[PDB]
């Protein structure tokens, strides 16, 4: 369960090349991906 | 156009030239000398016991017991070969120790070592000079400098040997070019390539007059000193110590570890800002196997010996001021080179007509001298592949292992046989 | 015997390679990583202007601020934005004799690889699969070492002159006579560096009015020699005979570019084994094609000599061909013999011309005596002039190890390049972050490897390289295979479709 | 790492646009930009389609027709140091497959943007001016020219 | 359901907005038939 979660996140870090980015650099990417997903989930509900 | 029948005939008609041209056995070379044993103070060349004035180990150190003992102990620990190109498991703890030691000897920030003495300067020049740059080079530069300047496809301006009135003329001609296209002048880099103790002439460069030109016309200096390192100065650092010039004014110094260190390889020293760029852009450093560790352990011990007592540079200096003074007065031969140089020349006065006649005359004196226990050589060049081809000459090389008696004995013998071949 | 082509090439045993194509999804997913890295590199370069100081990089002197800047800034964008992030994979120092097991010096970094420092600890026995040590001659015991020390005691470490003045000793004459009998040629010459053997000898054979035809994957020294010769250079596709024949045919019927005159001569440059790619040259076809169009062949066997052949005599013996059909043969002594240097072999009139006209023989220092003796002693073991049978065992063990390792990797699902007999084994890594993760993960398990990225190769063709040696036992290879299998599940490197 | 290690190409920047999977990756990036713009709540469809076109053309112009040189050190001694990426493609050979793909893509995107705008008069000016700025530099006659000596050194 | 309005705007689209589109189509076809040819020397 928890160990399986750590492996999927590890794969996510390897595919996007965030594995070799610094801790503050990863936060920028994560922020502007979560906000874009959240702002799409809203429009795909208020316009459908 | 051009049908299938024609082509077959075109291909059958063609005949190439041979891979290597014919008619050898007219060259002066192709008759290598054979040396039996090590080329030490007393050697055997062509089966004759003689004193050698032709090897380049000015300080001894080729057959020093301490150097040999230090090389054996590193042979018993690592083996012979570094099986890799310095970037894939080719770096030993001895390499890092030798570079760190060279930097402290020369009092610079960093050093980098190459595994071959000829490649160190042939790789360094094209790492900084590119197609749109201007390089000012002394006309008497050595072959490795010429190959490095050919690999970097930049613009090469030659100036006369050792006069700054001609270099300043070229530099001021560059100002006029600069003034009529200022935007292109801000992206072109300028280099001056000189040498301390030129190999081909035996003279020394005027450095104080050149550092002042550097700051006036904004050009960087590349100093190639493989004949003055371990020779000139009170502590053997080279030509900067001879003139008392701050080493921060130079931007690059290159030497080889094969003349006074009696080893293999070369090195460059300087500031980290310039040195760190060669580790990712020097061809011979990136794509070649690193230096075998027993050769680096032999250079570290040589550095130890050089540091422990610097009175050896005083015996070498006054040893070579005697044979330079003894060879003055030979009829037909003129001496070329400074008094402070351990590797001056000996050139033919009033030439004949051709170069082949002169080489035949000089080889007669060399072969005649080898018969009386004095081993010498004449300088060797690739005649067709030289920017400027020096005159034929004989090399006289001084080392600290030569006694005063045999130093004067050599000078008398050369006079005797040069006045009976040139008469 | 076995099968022949239409050119004239004659094969005596099957010749089969494999270069599987990268899957489309994986190919798409690597451009994402390279794009993200480019975008963050631009942001960091922007922040370096009036923000976080990064007072760790070197800067110009104060007195030279009004000069033109020394470096073009956009060059080494990759150096400071991709390479610096994973550079703890490359210049690892060692403190032991390199073979089958090696000692690594531990180093750690606290500013993301902008500087290193040593912890004082040493990783004892790491499985070495990153050094060129075929035949296992790199060691510090045996007869080779004994002979080298004996020579070192009497001669010294250095020579202080050139072959043409006083630097030609009797050891050089003894070595050059032995290399010629080893290769089966008329005469040979030795140099002192392998990079120099090409870059200082090729310009002595061709010049203006000559054509060089170079393979697509030649080493940097061959390219530098071709650039310094002054000839014209045209590149053909790797091991493509249909491409080389077309190029060679178009060269003769149209002549030189502008004047349209006939060429003075044509020279083909190839290699016996391409190390990064793992492939072997199609020598029978190249020889059959060189004969018909009257060209000259230059063969570079840095990785083939000793490693290939039923007795160790290189790629020419591997195909069963005659060494007298190759105009110039060269190689190095660094990969299979435990020493340093290079050689050239051929006809006696080629060697006489090289002995008077090559840049090395005139201006460079000659080989060290202790290094020469180790070559002599190791070559006499392979030939069999030692009274022992240690030369046949290493040659057989290398082939056995290559077959076993290569075959076991291919059936776990990895993508492997090359020919089935090649002792260099490339394992395909595609995504840029897996280049840096694979090297760290493998060292965490006591295995040392080499990894190469985008600028060195093509964009979607990163990889790791394994070098097999005759000194690797069966249990060492079992351990390495066992750990590779684990890491390939951890990082998902089993890309093969046609398994 | 170092150019020349595994391949002998002297300028690896000249072959990137011919690699496997890059024509599909270039179209999926336009798709992703469009989907991200479509998610803004305070915007209409025509404005989304005009923004897609202008941003794509702007980024394309910067990456293909403004930045000159290579991002790494090559062994040709800075031969391509004054050329843009478009000029170094295939060593200057004209009308290859990639130069055709990159020339046709903006026109196809412009055709869709015109249809999803209802051929408006205001939008037409912006889209046409944006499209011309990325088609003029692709003419073979403009290889190496710099207007008023702009972006020359 | 908004699709037919755009098709209705197509018919009422001004002539100068379709002459340009036709000219661009006639350039795509010419482009797809051009040969290779290295620049010059
Ligand atoms: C955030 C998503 C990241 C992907 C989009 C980021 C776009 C950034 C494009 C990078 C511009 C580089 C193009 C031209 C560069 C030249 O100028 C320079 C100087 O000459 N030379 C170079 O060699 C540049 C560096 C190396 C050249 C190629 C590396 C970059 C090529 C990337 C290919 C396309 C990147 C976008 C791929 C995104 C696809 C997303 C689709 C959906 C993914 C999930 C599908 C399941
Ligand atoms: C063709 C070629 N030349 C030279 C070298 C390296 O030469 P060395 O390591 O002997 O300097 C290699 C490896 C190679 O494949």
């Amino acid at each position: 369960a928890w160990k399986q979660m750590s492996w999927f996140y590890y794969q996510y870090l390897l595919v996007t090349a965030l594995y070799m980015l610094e801790p503050w650099e990863r936060t920028v990417f994560n922020s502007m991906l979560v906000s874009i997903v959240g702002m799409a989930l809203y429009t795909g509900y208020v316009f459908m | 156009d051009l049908t299938v029948k024609e082509k077959e005939e075109l291909i059958e008609e063609w005949q190439p030239e041979p891979l290597v041209p014919p008619v050898p056995k007219d060259h002066p070379a192709l008759n290598y000398n054979i040396v039996s044993g090590p080329p030490s103070h007393k050697t055997v060349v062509n089966g004759k016991e003689c004193i050698n004035f032709a090897s380049f180990n000015f300080l001894g150190l080729l057959d020093n017991p301490r150097v040999k003992a230090a090389a054996l102990a590193s042979l018993k620990k690592y083996g012979v070969g570094t099986c890799g190109p310095r970037g894939f498991y080719g770096t030993f703890d001895v390499h890092l120790d030798l570079e760190d030691r060279l930097a402290k000897f020369m009092k610079t920030e960093e050093a980098i070592i190459y595994s071959y003495g000829f490649a160190t300067i042939a790789s360094a020049i094209p790492a900084y000079s590119k197609r749109g740059d201007i390089v000012f080079v002394d006309r008497a530069a050595c072959f490795a400098i010429q190959k490095g300047l050919q690999a970097s496809r930049s613009d090469i301006k030659l100036f006369k040997h050792n006069d700054m009135a001609d270099l300043e003329r070229l530099l001021k001609e560059q100002e006029i070019e600069d003034q009529k296209n200022p935007r292109k002048a801000r992206v072109t880099r300028r280099f001056i390539v000189v040498e301390g103790l030129y190999m081909n002439t035996g003279t020394i460069c005027p450095l104080p007059e050149l550092v002042k030109l550097k700051y006036k016309y904004k050009a960087r200096i590349f100093l190639e000193e493989s004949l003055s390192f371990g020779v000139l100065g009170e502590h053997g650092r080279g030509v900067t110590e001879h003139y008392g010039i701050n080493i921060d004014d130079i931007d690059l110094i290159s030497a080889n570890m094969e003349n006074a260190l009696a080893s293999i390889g070369g090195f460059c020293c300087g500031r980290s800002f310039v040195i760190d760029h060669q580790r990712l852009s020097g061809q011979g450093y990136c794509f070649s196997a690193s230096l075998p560790p027993l050769l680096a352990a032999a250079a570290i011990e040589a550095l130890n010996i050089m540091e422990e007592n610097p009175g050896i540079f005083a015996v070498l200096k006054e040893k070579c001021g005697q044979i330079h003074k003894a060879l003055q007065g030979i009829s037909g031969l003129k001496v070329v080179g400074e008094s402070l140089s351990p590797a001056f020349h000996l050139q033919l006065e009033e030439s004949t007509g051709s170069r082949e006649q002169d080489v035949r005359l000089l080889q007669e004196i060399v072969d005649q001298c080898m018969n009386r226990s004095i081993a010498l050589t004449q300088a060797r060049y690739l005649e067709k592949e030289e920017k400027c081809l020096p005159p034929p000459s004989i090399r006289v090389v001084v080392t600290v292992e030569q006694t005063e008696e045999e130093l004067e004995r050599a000078a008398s013998t050369i006079k005797e046989v040069a006045q009976a071949v040139l008469l | 015997i076995h099968h022949v082509t239409q050119n004239g090439g004659l094969y005596k045993r099957p010749f089969n390679e494999a270069f599987e194509e990268t899957p489309m999804l994986v190919a798409v997913l690597t451009y994402v990583g390279y794009g993200v890295l480019t975008l963050f590199g631009y942001l960091r370069d922007f922040l370096r202007y009036w923000r976080i100081e990064k007072c760790h990089h070197a800067t110009e002197r104060e007195e030279q601020k009004d000069f033109v800047s020394l470096y073009q800034d956009f060059e080494n964008f990759y150096t400071r934005n991709l390479y610096m992030r994973i550079r703890d994979n490359w210049n690892r120092p060692i403190c032991s004799v390199p073979g089958a097991r090696v000692d690594i010096m531990e180093r750690q970094s606290h500013d993301y690889n902008w500087s290193f420092k040593y912890t004082g600890n040493i990783i004892k026995g790491v499985i070495n699969m990153g050094s060129y040590n075929y035949l296992g001659f790199a060691r510090n015991t045996g007869s080779c070492q004994e002979a080298a020390a004996k020579v070192l005691e009497e001669y010294g470490a250095g020579v202080c002159s050139t072959r043409q003045e006083i630097g030609n000793l009797d050891k050089h004459e003894e070595l050059e006579e032995l290399v010629a009998r080893f290769l089966g040629v008329e005469a040979a010459m030795a140099y002192g560096m392998g990079f120099a053997t090409n870059s200082m000898n090729i310009p002595a054979l061709v010049g203006k009015g000559c054509l060089i035809l170079s393979d697509e994957l030649n080493h940097a020294s061959l390219v530098l020699g071709a650039r310094l010769s002054g000839a014209t250079i045209r590149i053909f596709k790797h091991n493509n005979m249909q491409s080389l024949e077309k190029l060679l045919k178009d060269a003769i019927v149209y002549g030189q570019p502008r004047t349209r005159r006939p060429w003075k001569k044509i020279l083909i440059l190839v290699e016996g084994i391409y190390s990064m790619e793992g492939s072997i040259v199609r020598l029978p076809e190249v020889i059959a094609l060189k004969k018909k169009y009257k060209a000259y062949l230059y063969l570079d066997e840095a990785h083939s000599i000793g490693a290939l052949g039923p007795t160790g005599r290189g790629v020419v013996e591997y195909f069963g061909l005659d060494p007298e059909d190759v105009d110039v043969m060269m190689g190095t002594f660094t990969k299979s013999f435990g020493a340093s240097g290079g050689y050239i072999g051929g006809k006696k009139e080629l060697i006489d011309y090289l002995r008077t006209h090559s840049h090395s023989a005139v201006y460079a220092t000659s080989l060290s005596p202790p290094v020469v003796e180790q070559i002599i002693t190791s070559m006499k073991c392979i030939m069999g002039q030692d009274g022992t049978s240690l030369g046949k065992e290493c040659v057989q063990q290398l082939a056995e190890n290559t077959r076993y390792f290569r075959r076991r990797l291919k059936e776990m699902g990895f993508i492997i390049y090359g020919n089935e007999d090649s002792p260099v084994v490339p394992l395909m890594l595609y995504m840029p972050a897996k280049i840096g993760a694979f090297g760290r993960e493998m060292l965490k398990r006591n295995i040392g490897v080499v990894v190469v990225g985008f600028p060195a190769t093509p964009i979607i063709e990163s990889r790791a390289r394994f070098c097999l040696s005759a000194a690797h036992t069966k249990e060492i290879l079992d351990t390495a295979l066992k750990e590779i299998d684990e890491v390939g599940d951890l990082l998902q490197l089993k890309y093969s479709r046609h398994r | 790492m170092n150019v020349g290690t595994a391949h002998s190409e002297v300028n690896p920047n000249t072959r990137v646009m011919n690699s496997r999977g890059i024509w599909l990756s270039y179209v999926l990036a336009i798709g992703l930009l469009h989907i991200v713009l479509l998610s803004i709540p305070f915007v209409s469809v025509p404005v989304v389609w005009t923004l897609t076109n202008l941003i794509h053309n702007m980024g394309m112009y910067i990456f293909l027709h403004t930045v000159k040189g290579t991002p790494f050190e090559t062994p040709d001694q800075g031969k391509a140091r004054l050329l843009t990426h478009w000029e170094q493609m295939d060593y200057g050979v004209q009308f290859t497959a990639s130069r055709k793909f990159l020339t046709i893509t903006p026109i196809v995107l412009y055709f869709l943007t015109s249809f999803y705008t209802k051929y408006d008069q205001i939008h037409f000016v912006l889209n046409t001016v944006s499209l011309m700025s990325v088609l003029i530099p692709k003419l073979p006659q403009l290889h190496g020219v710099r207007i008023f000596g702009i972006n020359k050194y | 359901w908004v699709l037919v309005e755009m098709v209705q705007a197509l018919y009422e689209a001004p002539a100068y907005h379709l002459i340009l589109e036709g000219i661009l189509i006639l350039w795509i076809i010419r482009l797809l038939f051009s040969k290779t040819y290295k620049l010059q020397e």
